[PDB]
């Protein structure tokens, strides 16, 4: 039975093919002695005696060593499945450099044995998963965020936009004014803390401005948070600041434009026959897309940039933190798919350059 | 790439009407005698064939998505029309079509009025 591994720059998604959804879900870390490793929560938890360490830097896998491990962890630990007999089906980033997509090929090969093996693009997946075989995709994680317009089932590398702002960066920044407030959140333990605040509590505004003054008056937007501890926090406009971020990159000391505009700016770079089929088939997708309101904002910011008549649509399903690894379930799961994979007779004839005559 | 579906085989070999169900994750073809019933629960592949003048064929895809069809469903019909697309060299343009909302064109197809009947067949996942 084929698997299905969704690997992220904060978090591995992994299951199998056929399933609704992944099975198991972990931090992408490795903790070494400052067994000889450990891997996902285990080298949190022994994060006092271990070197941590993140194999995957904005989508991008940058160390081979270490992502061994992780994929070890991953069929042995989670799936508990032996890889040589299952089929395996990875997925990357968009622009993803040749010879690190050799390199996996090999790895899945030489090291693991797998009969066989595929890679996709992360953002052109989730476009599957939604249901379209064209649209822009705006898939935000926790280490990059990418825009990704996709033609009849093919992204265009050539309008590909990535930008190293998400959702660490936002966990950072919601630390530093809650502090800023009076509280303190500065160590490791509290930036856990604090990312769990950002998922709970935080949201997009739908006017920005009106919503710091509408802050600056009542306290209608405040809500209580309760600490591991026990004590108890308020917190208030920085509710709606932290994922303000997103649109305004100054915030952090960023200088690239917000992920409207670098929407819009993705978009127009593509040929003006298919521009109107991107703007009414806007994808959200990933974890950082995850805020209420942003939806709203999105459909609000872009209509003001784009001709007073564009049909504009925004779409963001619930699931979208894992609509990449169910895109993936599906594609491996079709009666026609079966002449796609790579199999392990045809790399030992050709070698990883393989991947890039099967991979597109 | 190159795909051996039976199906694939029998695709736009002549003009006319093809018509194919997403079942459990297999391109399945419609009874000729049900076109136009198509069960709101359920998604579709259908490819249109007209003759050109210079001896060739045009292709148009279309899937459509029934309003409370499952996701894998949805997503199937997607893949399949890229597919098939490709294996006819890219000739074939690309619609989709959503329950209460299809095109002009597509409702053409239909000499006799398309129709909706709730149901269909079960997920696949
Ligand atoms: N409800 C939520 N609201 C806001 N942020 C959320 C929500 N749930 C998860 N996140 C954030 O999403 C990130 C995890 O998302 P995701 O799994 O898509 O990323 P990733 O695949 O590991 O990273 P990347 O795609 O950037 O390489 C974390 O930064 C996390 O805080
Ligand atoms: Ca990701
Ligand atoms: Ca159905
Ligand atoms: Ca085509």
């Amino acid at each position: 039975t084929a698997l299905v591994c969704d690997n992220g720059s904060g978090l591995v998604k992994a299951g199998f093919a056929g399933d609704d959804a992944p099975r198991a879900v972990f931090p992408s870390i490795v903790g070494r002695p400052r067994k000889d490793s450990y891997v996902g929560d285990e080298a949190q938890s022994k994060r006092g005696i271990l070197t941590l360490k993140y194999p995957i830097e904005h989508g991008i896998i940058t160390n081979w060593d270490d992502m061994e491990k992780i994929w070890h962890h991953t069929f042995y630990n989670e799936l508990r499945v032996a890889p040589e007999e299952h089929p395996t089906l990875l997925t990357e980033a968009p622009l993803n450099p040749k010879a690190n997509r050799e390199k996996m090929t090999q790895i899945m090969f030489e090291t693991f044995n797998v009969p066989a093996m595929y890679v996709a693009i992360q953002a052109v997946l989730s476009l599957y998963a939604s249901g379209r075989t064209t649209g822009i995709v705006l898939d935000s994680g926790d280490g990059v965020t990418h825009n990704v317009p996709i033609y009849e089932g093919y992204a265009l590398p050539h309008a590909i936009m990535r930008l190293d702002l998400a959702g660490r960066d936002l966990t950072d920044y919601l630390m530093k004014i809650l502090t800023e407030r009076g509280y303190s959140f500065v160590t490791t333990a509290e930036r856990e803390i604090v990312r769990d605040i950002k998922e709970k509590l935080c949201y997009v505004a739908l006017d920005f401005e009106n919503e710091m003054a509408t802050a600056a008056s009542s306290s209608s937007l405040e809500k209580s948070y309760e600490l591991p501890d026990g004590q108890v926090i308020t917190i208030g406009n920085e509710r709606f600041r932290c994922p303000e971020t997103l649109f305004q990159p100054s915030f952090i000391g960023m200088e690239s434009a917000g992920i409207h505009e670098t929407t819009y700016n993705s978009i127009m770079k593509c040929d003006i026959d298919i521009r109107k089929d991107l703007y009414a088939n806007n994808v959200m997708s990933g974890g950082t897309t995850m805020y209420p309101g942003i939806a709203d904002r999105m459909q609000k910011e872009i209509t003001a940039l784009a001709p007073s008549t564009m049909k504009i649509k925004i779409i963001a399903p619930p699931e979208r933190k894992y609509s990449v690894w169910i895109g993936g379930s599906i594609l491996a799961s079709l009666s026609t798919f079966q002449q796609m994979w790579i199999t392990k007779q045809e790399y030992d004839e050709a070698g990883p350059s393989i991947v890039h005559r099967k991979c597109f | 790439m190159v795909v051996e579906h039976p199906e694939f085989l029998k695709a736009g070999k002549e003009p006319g009407l093809q018509i194919w169900r997403v079942e459990k994750f297999d391109l399945v073809p419609v009874p000729t005698c049900l076109y136009g019933d198509f069960f709101t629960g359920d998604a579709y592949v259908i490819l249109k064939t007209v003759q050109l003048r210079n001896g060739n064929l045009q292709y148009d895809l279309h899937y459509w998505l029934g309003n409370e069809c499952s996701q894998d469903e949805s997503g199937a019909a997607a893949i399949f029309t890229v597919q098939l697309d490709d294996y006819l060299n890219g000739r074939a343009v690309q619609h989709r079509e959503v329950q209460g909302f299809e095109s002009a064109t597509f409702l053409g197809y239909f000499k006799s009025g398309l129709k909706y009947k709730k149901g269909g067949v079960a997920s696949g996942f």
